[PDB]
């Protein structure tokens, strides 16, 4: 429904 | 970028610095994709010529034993220490093993895991001890920088990295062809099955592999397609390099500031139905210290 997501970054769950 | 480090850079010869690596002959090949199903976002296109000078890359990523040998002889703390947590594949997660609530926008299978990082991969109580030939995860782009510069080598570009990894052939989808499974056999390390919720694992693994798993490509480059999306020098950006100009064209380095790092390349977890991104041509990108159990790197050098 967005772009997928391969780079989960530790920014991403603040 | 200029990086900083507790350790001082040991002196090496050339000889020693090629060992595992192919010399790229200086030349031109066509960058990026057009594939009409490919994600905007992700800038693939434009499809370009690029002219790189010559350059070495290594035949594989890099591994469990090589990383190992660095932190022995420099006593380098990767940024998921200093954090104390990495993402690690629910698949992959023991029952049991503490984990935190933090969830990934969009990508819930990943799970922050206490403990995890290179030596630890799922968390507390794994080990690589069954793995030294396994590609290093749970590195960040700066860990990389270090690995890297403390070789004596750096990272690829994101056009060192294509031009290696099509090995030779023109506009090609995979690194060995149009075909994911010619001839009915497995080239690469990636999903089969239900992402994410069951990977079939038909090509041999539902983790990673050996970094010198499957044949190479034409170039003599393992594994540049799946197992592990591979840290590149430049900053991410989707549209820095639709200018036609000499900097996105020659020896591209990207743009000069940015947030995240591009990586290439896909992994063992890329999959048709869900990212598609594990086509030569495809890109993403991740902020510089972060770290997964399904991100290496391969490091480049200048001849
Ligand atoms: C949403 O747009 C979505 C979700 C899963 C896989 C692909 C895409 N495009
Ligand atoms: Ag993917
Ligand atoms: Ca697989
Ligand atoms: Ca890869
Ligand atoms: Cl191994």
């Amino acid at each position: 429904a967005t772009t997928p997501l391969c780079g989960p970054s530790r920014a991403s769950i603040l | 970028h200029m990086p900083s480090f507790d350790f001082d850079i040991p002196r090496r010869s050339p000889q020693e610095i090629a060992k595992g690596m192919v010399a790229i002959p200086g030349g031109t090949f066509r960058m990026g994709g057009e594939d009409p199903d490919a994600f905007p976002e992700d800038g693939e296109g434009p499809v370009r010529t690029v002219r790189l000078s010559p350059f070495l890359i290594d035949r594989y990523a890099v591994s469990n034993r090589q990383f190992a040998a660095f932190v022995k002889a420099t006593g380098y703390v990767t940024d998921a220490e200093r954090y104390g947590w990495s993402f690690v594949f629910h698949a992959h997660v023991a029952p049991g093993t503490p984990v935190m609530d933090a969830v990934v926008p969009e990508a819930p299978w990943w799970v922050a895991v206490p403990g995890a990082y290179w030596k630890a991969p799922e968390g507390p109580g794994s080990s690589i001890t069954d793995r030294p030939n396994h590609p290093v995860v749970h590195v960040s782009w700066n860990d990389a920088v270090a690995y890297a510069t403390w070789a004596g080598k750096r990272l690829p570009t994101e056009a060192e990295w294509e031009m290696a990894a099509r090995g030779g052939l023109d506009q090609a989808r995979y690194p060995w062809g149009n075909e994911l499974t010619p001839r009915g056999r497995h080239r690469c390390n990636i999903w089969q099955g239900t992402f994410p919720v069951h990977d079939t694992g038909e090509d041999g693994y539902t983790g990673t592999a050996p970094v010198n798993a499957f044949a190479p490509n034409g170039y003599g480059l393992y594994n540049v397609a799946g197992n592990v999306w591979e840290w590149c020098a430049d900053w991410w950006s989707a549209d820095w390099h639709a200018t036609e100009s000499p900097a996105t064209r020659i020896d591209p380095r990207g743009p000069e500031t940015g947030t995240a790092r591009v990586t290439k390349g896909g992994s063992f977890l890329c999959h048709e139905s869900y990212c598609n991104r594990y086509r030569v041509a495809a890109r993403t990108c991740n902020t510089p210290d972060s770290s997964a159990a399904h991100t290496g790197f391969r490091c480049a050098a200048d001849p």
